[PDB]
């Protein structure tokens, strides 16, 4: 009975063979075991490359951004709100575009992989600069892609939740007078008794 | 002739034109931030809280809640501004005339509803055929299940897909008609 | 620690000048504990996955 | 009184003469069916109407009817006990 | 020995019953599944089995009561302004109850203190912690405390007796053992053991406040520590009851300690009499009551018999300081009593009724005719005494001749025994007040009260009626002569013999459900009517009272205009007009609720199942249509379980109705 690479005090996660991930097989709840992994690579992949795109749009918003003629808000949260609505629409449109076409209409997890079973995350875009590296390098690409959209994932929502901490811009990290975060204002049932609101 | 006292109190608009098709140009209705009604329903909701909170300690902390409560009745006086109210009582009203551009429409919560509510329906649908099992009922294969909820997001499209394409009815002759009505 | 604390060791905040009977609570009000608790409460939802794969055999 | 009529759907169970608690049924040799017996009800006179046949009855519509008649009641089909109308 | 205690039966619904393992079919299973859930008598296995059952789910649910104990000592050690009201009883409302400030519900919230807002509680806990001497928060959080404790012990018990008991446990059936250990060591050895409690930690404490000593040195005096005090420090000689505390309105709390002791001296010396006492006679019920559900009705009976001598010595004999002029807390606690002694007095009928189809009866069902019909007789002649002369009073008060009716200014009915009953109490010739507020005074009986009371004794006779013609006639009758193979719980024996609907003793309780809620909406009603008019109300210093109803009992409750205009109107204006209000919001809105679901269950009540069915059938048909197929078939409720649900509707609607109707008055009012 062998252990996972990451975690070493747990059983090695079957179906996850090797995609990128296969020197440091990582699944401790099991998804791999519940869903469809091609599924879950799928979802995966989007998700580092949507936030590798967010990541650079959100910092390049608050200095390189305001296209001529739109509105300009510091805290690049606010930046859905302070924009045209026409560009948002159709920024969505194509984005809705893009996600329907590149699948042929396959877009559901019932039917994403029922008969054509492509390939984890392949779209076709881009893939004349692939392949020229004897698929060994291509892997390491793979990898690296991989790589990036994680670090990209968890740095987006580092920025986000910054953003909302500071309650201002982002890369005035640690802005005067901030001394600390003490931000969340909602009240909780621990928060209640802590604070003396209920009882006396 | 005075159209009020002719029909007992009601007013007629007595113009044919297609700007008045709108719920806004309507006698009966008025926008809140200029109506009495609405003025002093929203005064006397303040009064009554403001009395409440005054009978309470200064420093105490049903004062701030009485406090967070009177900024969330001012917000929602001046939220409900743009929202129209009768002449009469004061209370804002739901436009349910498809305008889809009006404080308080019914058109949006009504795309918004149908959206979810045909995924409810197309998820549990998709699950009983994938199941075709009692025992899939009770003891719920959660997997699937959950599968068959996330693929339910493409109802609208998938659902007619299967209505021109003969998928989702069935002839009349497959089913149970009901009970015979006839026989000797 | 404790011994640290007692001792004198503090975190170079103001907010953190407190004695270390009070530390508990002056730091639940403070949110750090919560923090803790979340990250102790991942790394328990671990711990308790291997446990879970220990007395069950599988590894 | 009621009447019991048996239909030819009928299979033989006995189990509607078993269920009769006033001995109105009866099984009788027939060859309409692989048990070759069908169900009777000879003595409907003292049928109270319970219908605990038709509950008994396994076919896929009762092949044993009941059909009250309340118009028609006599003591038996009322299962009186203080009171003789005889 | 626990090896056998595994989670494969969790997933495996319906295991426990053998009628349920063909798998789910229909939608009937699911309610069968709930319905047999509980029957440990019909489910699988040998008889050791159901004893284990039975053990283990009592210490289980034993556990859950003491769960909720310990959640009411926290709410008022962490949820609560019971320090002001240590402070100030007669001007803080008690309330360790809030209410989330989501969806405006902050409107629940009222003003109970300066520093506080929340729902008044009417439950008494607080009089009940003052009169056990709980002064600081830590006495509250180490009752709670002790509480969580005892409900890990309990659920623990529980679980290990699933497999300590075995096919050769026989501890439960020693019925000796068990009743003397019980009398001696409950009833007599913790009886002292809290008159030790009362004399040595209430006696030290509750004196000192009622001494003005709400200080009490902090914990200088009331930590113990005050041996110069005396047990009997404030007797002040006189009879029990005769005197009470003039500070805290109730009984003083040292004669309640002599009493706890004097009566656990009682117990213990009836656990030695019984020894050798009187026997021989109850001998066969001795030997024909040894059974689970046998024993399961006589203690139902015996403690809804207990539950509503509760409820009315709860009221006018005070025992909690500062509680009887706490009116909804009185009101309250006298109601709340009245309603679970109606319930448990009927689950000990129905649970006779199952004695009588499983076990074997006794003597008395062979002259059953007699019984039942002397008990007919009396019923019709009490209805159509007691009832009648409101509709004598009713319709010659409509006629205008007043002069002809039952009332005092008129042909009156002399309570002739309660006016001859001054043994109880026999107090001095006067009333008791302690702040604006009455403590008790005598209830002056008159014609409206015989009235009332024969109306009682009416409905209580209907009730049992109802409930001794389902045990009698279980096993069989004139109508059906196999009703004992039909089992405890049918719907009918079918249409024939003109119609054998509800002829089971579970349909007998079915109907006795909607008697006993008759007969104590009226004992709800009386009293609540009884007590604003000639007892609760505000004083005048030149010794006039002022009650809150203004003694219309003796001018309106003759006729049954008068309840309804008086009671079900006059004083429903404080909950119809409760919208915005702060305290009583919630109050208008379960009244509208009550309302809703007390006519939501004649849907189910009025109809039966095959209409349903054929309207499932047809949209089954829509359903089959669109190819959905619910493979769990969808079938109606079946017939008992349609009745069951009208009844369970009914009451709570009407219970919620009557609720919110007293409630919201008397948080009103006080
Ligand atoms: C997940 C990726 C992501 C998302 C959701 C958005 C979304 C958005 N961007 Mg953006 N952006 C991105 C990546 C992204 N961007 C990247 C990678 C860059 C660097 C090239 C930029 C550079 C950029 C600029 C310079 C501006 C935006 C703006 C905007 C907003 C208006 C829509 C628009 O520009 O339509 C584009 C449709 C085609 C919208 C909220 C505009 C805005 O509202 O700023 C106030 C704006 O001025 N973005
Ligand atoms: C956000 C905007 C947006 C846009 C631009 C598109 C665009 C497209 N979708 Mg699409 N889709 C969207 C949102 C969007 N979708 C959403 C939100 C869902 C989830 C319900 C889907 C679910 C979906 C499915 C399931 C399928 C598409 C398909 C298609 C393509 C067929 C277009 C066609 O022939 O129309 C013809 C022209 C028309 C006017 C018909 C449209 C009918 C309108 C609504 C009336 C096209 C590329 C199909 C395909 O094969 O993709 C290549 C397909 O099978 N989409
Ligand atoms: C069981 C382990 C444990 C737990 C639950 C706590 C809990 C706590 N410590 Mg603590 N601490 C520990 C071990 C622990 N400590 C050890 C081993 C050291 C020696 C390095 C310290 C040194 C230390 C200092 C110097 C301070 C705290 C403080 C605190 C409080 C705020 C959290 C914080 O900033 O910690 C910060 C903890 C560290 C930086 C040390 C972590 C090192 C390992 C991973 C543990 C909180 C009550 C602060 C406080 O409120 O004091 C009044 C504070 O100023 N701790
Ligand atoms: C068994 C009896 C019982 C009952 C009826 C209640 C009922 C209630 N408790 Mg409670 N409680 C109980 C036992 C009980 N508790 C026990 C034993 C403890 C000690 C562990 C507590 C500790 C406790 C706290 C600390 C709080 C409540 C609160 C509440 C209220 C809101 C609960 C909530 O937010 O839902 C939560 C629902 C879930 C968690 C879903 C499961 C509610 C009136 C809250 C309250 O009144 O807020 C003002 C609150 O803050 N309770
Ligand atoms: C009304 C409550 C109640 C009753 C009548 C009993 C009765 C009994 N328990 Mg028991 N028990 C209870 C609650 C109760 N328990 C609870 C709450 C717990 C959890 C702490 C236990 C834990 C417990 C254990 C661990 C054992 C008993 C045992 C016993 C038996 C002998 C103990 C004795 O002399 O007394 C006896 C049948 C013993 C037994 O079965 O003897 C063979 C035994 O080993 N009980
Ligand atoms: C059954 C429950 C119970 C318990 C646990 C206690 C516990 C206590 N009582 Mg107590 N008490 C109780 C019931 C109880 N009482 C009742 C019902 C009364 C009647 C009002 C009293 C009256 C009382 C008084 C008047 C005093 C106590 C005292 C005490 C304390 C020390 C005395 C002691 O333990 O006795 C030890 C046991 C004995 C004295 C009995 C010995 C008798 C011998 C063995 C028999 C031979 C006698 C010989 C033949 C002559 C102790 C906290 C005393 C105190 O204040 O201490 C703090 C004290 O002065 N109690
Ligand atoms: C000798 C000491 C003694 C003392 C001081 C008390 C004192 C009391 N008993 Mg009591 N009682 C005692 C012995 C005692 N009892 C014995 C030996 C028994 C067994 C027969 C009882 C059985 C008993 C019952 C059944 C009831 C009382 C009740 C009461 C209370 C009402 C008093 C009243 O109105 O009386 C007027 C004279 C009072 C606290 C009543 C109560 O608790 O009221 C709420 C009540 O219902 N007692
Ligand atoms: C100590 C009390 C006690 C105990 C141990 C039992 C034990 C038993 N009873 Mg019983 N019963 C009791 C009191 C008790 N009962 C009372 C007081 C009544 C009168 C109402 C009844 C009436 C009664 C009947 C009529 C029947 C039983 C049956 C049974 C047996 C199976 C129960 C079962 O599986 O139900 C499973 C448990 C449930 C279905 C609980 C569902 C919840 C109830 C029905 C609704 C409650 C609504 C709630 C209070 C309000 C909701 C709040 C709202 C705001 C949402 C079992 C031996 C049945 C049997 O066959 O006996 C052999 C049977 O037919 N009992
Ligand atoms: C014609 C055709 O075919 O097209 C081709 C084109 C081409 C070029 C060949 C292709 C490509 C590759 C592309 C497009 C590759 C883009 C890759 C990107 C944008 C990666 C971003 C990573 C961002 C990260 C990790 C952010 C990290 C952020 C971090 C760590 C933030 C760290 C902070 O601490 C810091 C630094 C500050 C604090 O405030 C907190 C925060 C902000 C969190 C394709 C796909 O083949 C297709
Ligand atoms: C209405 C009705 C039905 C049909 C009612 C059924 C089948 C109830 C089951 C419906 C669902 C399963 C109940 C689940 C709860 C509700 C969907 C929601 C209740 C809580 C809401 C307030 C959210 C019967 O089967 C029946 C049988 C015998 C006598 C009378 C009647 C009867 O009156
Ligand atoms: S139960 Fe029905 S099928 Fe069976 S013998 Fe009787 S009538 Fe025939
Ligand atoms: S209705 Fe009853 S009595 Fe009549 S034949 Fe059927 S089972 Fe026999
Ligand atoms: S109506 Fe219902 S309860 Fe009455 S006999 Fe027919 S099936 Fe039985």
């Amino acid at each position: 009975k062998e252990t996972s690479a990451s975690v070493p005090f747990l059983p090695k996660p079957k179906n996850l063979a090797g995609w990128v991930g296969g020197e440091t097989e990582f699944d401790p709840i099991g998804f791999s075991n519940w869903f469809d992994m091609k599924w879950l690579r799928e979802a995966e992949l989007k998700h580092g490359r949507v936030c590798m795109m967010a990541t650079v749009g959100f910092v390049l918003q608050p200095y390189i951004g305001a296209y001529p003629g739109v509105e300009m808000p510091a805290d690049s949260l606010q930046a859905v709100y302070a924009a045209p609505s026409e560009a948002w629409f159709a920024f969505i449109f194509a984005a809705g575009y893009i996600e329907s076409s590149s699948y042929n209409g396959k877009i559901t997890q019932l039917n994403m992989f029922e008969d054509s079973d492509r390939v984890p995350g392949n779209l076709g875009w881009g893939s004349t600069r692939l392949e020229g590296m004897s698929k060994e390098e291509s892997e390491l690409m793979q990898l690296k892609e991989l790589k990036n959209g994680r670090l990209a994932m968890l740095a987006f929502s580092g920025m986000v939740h910054h953003n909302i901490v500071v309650k201002g811009a982002l890369f005035p990290l640690v802005p005067d007078g901030w001394t600390g975060p003490e931000p969340w204002a909602v009240g909780s049932i621990m928060n209640n008794x802590x604070x003396x609101x209920x009882x006396x | 002739a005075k159209p009020l006292e002719m029909f007992g109190g009601v007013d007629i608009d007595l113009e044919d034109t297609p700007a008045h098709w709108t719920i806004k140009a309507s006698p009966v209705l008025e926008p809140c931030k200029d109506n009495k009604k609405f003025h002093k329903k929203l005064k006397d909701e303040l009064y009554k809280v403001k009395k409440n909170q005054q009978k309470f300690a200064e420093g105490s902390a049903a004062y701030a809640r009485f406090n967070k409560k009177i900024k969330m009745i001012e917000l929602r006086e001046t939220a409900y501004g743009d929202r129209l109210c009768g002449k009469k009582d004061g209370l804002p009203r739901t436009i349910a005339t498809g305008e889809w551009n009006v404080r308080g429409s019914a058109m949006w919560p009504a795309a918004i509803f149908l959206y979810i509510a045909g995924w409810i329906g197309w998820a549990g649908r998709s699950y009983l055929i994938r199941t075709n099992d009692a025992a899939k009922e009770i003891n719920i294969d959660v997997p699937l299940a959950v599968t068959c909820m996330a693929s339910g997001f493409s109802w609208p499209v998938a659902a007619w897909q299967e209505i021109v394409n003969g998928e989702m009815a069935v002839p009349n002759d497959q089913i149970h008609n009901g009970g015979p009505w006839n026989q000797s | 620690g404790w011994i640290a604390t007692d001792l004198g060791m503090r975190l170079p905040g103001p907010a953190y000048q407190v004695s270390t009977l009070e530390a508990h609570d002056a730091m639940v009000k403070f949110g750090p504990m919560a923090q803790i608790l979340i990250w102790l409460g991942i790394i328990e939802v671990f711990s308790f996955l291997a446990i879970t794969n220990m007395m069950e055999g599988t590894t | 009184s009621h009447a019991v009529k048996i239909y030819d759907t009928c299979i033989g169970c006995t189990l509607c003469v078993r269920a009769c608690p006033t001995d109105v049924l009866e099984m009788v040799p027939a060859s309409i069916n692989a048990a070759k017996q069908v169900a009777s009800s000879p003595r409907v006179e003292d049928c109270v109407g319970c219908k605990r046949c038709e509950t008994a009855c396994p076919t896929d519509f009762l092949s044993i009817r009941v059909y009250l008649q309340d118009n028609e009641e006599t003591q038996y089909s009322l299962g009186l006990d203080l009171v003789d109308w005889s | 020995i626990f090896r056998y205690i595994n989670t494969t039966l969790w997933a495996k619904a319906g295991h426990f019953n053998k009628a349920l393992s063909k798998g789910a079919k229909t939608t009937t299973w699911i309610w069968n599944l709930h319905d047999y859930a509980h029957d440990f008598d019909i489910q699988q296995r040998s008889t050791g089995l159901i004893a284990r059952k039975v053990f283990s789910s009592n210490l289980a649910h034993l556990s859950l009561v003491f769960f909720w104990i310990s959640g009411m000592h926290l709410h008022g050690a962490y949820l609560s302004n019971y320090d002001i009201w240590l402070k100030d009883p007669k001007s803080i409302t008690p309330s360790s109850h809030l209410a989330y400030s989501l969806i405006g519900q902050d409107i629940l919230n009222s003003y109970t203190s300066e520093y506080f807002s929340g729902i008044t509680i009417t439950s008494g806990f607080f009089q009940l912690y003052r009169s056990e001497g709980i002064i600081t928060q830590s006495q509250l959080k180490y009752a709670c405390a002790t509480s969580l404790i005892a409900t890990l012990i309990c659920l623990s018990g529980s679980y290990l007796h699933m497999q300590l008991m075995s096919k050769f446990t026989s501890f439960y059936k020693k019925f000796q053992s068990l009743s003397q250990d019980h009398l001696i060591i409950i009833f007599g050895s913790r009886s002292t053991s809290l008159s030790a409690h009362q004399i040595h930690k209430m006696l030290p404490a509750n004196p000192l406040l009622d001494s003005g000593i709400s200080k009490p040195s902090i914990l200088q005096v009331i930590s113990n520590s005050l041996s110069y005090t005396l047990a009997l420090f404030s007797t002040n000689l006189s009879s029990t009851g005769k005197l009470l505390n003039p500070s805290t309105r109730s009984v003083f709390l040292s004669q309640v300690a002599a009493h706890h002791k004097t009566t656990g001296v009682v117990f213990i010396t009836l656990g030695l009499i019984r020894f050798l006492t009187m026997y021989k006679s109850q001998f066969s019920i001795l030997t024909s009551y040894i059974d689970y559900h046998i024993v399961l009705s006589i203690n139902l009976a015996l403690i809804a018999s207990l539950s509503i001598i509760v409820a009315d010595h709860l009221t006018r004999t005070p025992i909690y300081p500062h509680k009887s002029t706490s009116y909804p807390t009185i009101l309250c606690l006298s109601i709340h009593h009245a309603w679970l002694s109606g319930f448990l007095i009927i689950g000990s009928g129905a649970h006779a009724s199952i004695f009588n189809l499983l076990g074997s009866p006794t003597s008395e069902i062979r002259h059953r005719d007699p019984i039942y019909s002397h008990l007919i007789w009396v019923c019709i002649a009490i209805g159509l005494h007691s009832f009648s002369l409101y509709c004598h009073n009713d319709t010659l008060e409509a006629l205008g001749r007043p002069e002809d009716i039952f009332h005092d200014n008129s042909i009156q009915l002399k309570a002739i025994f309660a006016k001859q009953s001054f043994l109880r109490a026999e107090l001095q010739p006067d009333i008791e007040m302690l702040d604006k507020k009455i403590i008790r005074i005598t209830q002056e009986l008159g014609t409206a009260d015989f009235i009332v009371h024969h109306i009682h004794a009416f409905t209580i006779h209907v009730t049992l009626l109802i409930l001794s013609k389902g045990v009698l006639y279980a096993r069989n009758s004139r109508f059906v002569s196999d009703k004992l193979e039909l089992g405890f719980t049918y719907p009918c024996d079918g249409p024939g013999r003109g119609g054998t609907c509800q002829i089971s003793p579970w349909d007998h309780l079915f109907s006795a459900v909607f008697w006993m809620y008759n007969c104590l909406n009226v004992v709800t009603f009386h009293y609540f009517w009884k007590m604003q008019s000639d007892v609760w109300g505000f004083v005048s210093i030149q010794k006039h009272i002022s009650h809150y109803s203004q003694g219309d009992f003796s001018v309106n409750s003759i006729t049954i205009n008068g309840w309804l205009r008086n009671l079900l109107w006059s004083e429903a204006s404080q909950v119809i007009q409760s919208y915005a209000l702060s305290s009583i919001c919630p109050y208008g809105f379960i009244f509208l609720i009550g309302h809703f679901i007390w006519a939501f269950s004649l849907m189910f009540l009025f109809s039966g199942r095959a209409y349903w069915q054929e309207l499932i059938e047809s949209i089954l048909w829509s359903h089959h249509k669109l190819k959905i197929i619910p493979h769990i078939q969808p079938r109606a409720l079946s017939i008992s379980q349609g009745r069951a649900v009208g009844f369970i509707h009914y009451t709570l609607g009407g219970i919620g109705s009557t609720w919110a109707f007293i409630i919201s008055r008397l948080l009103v009012l006080t």
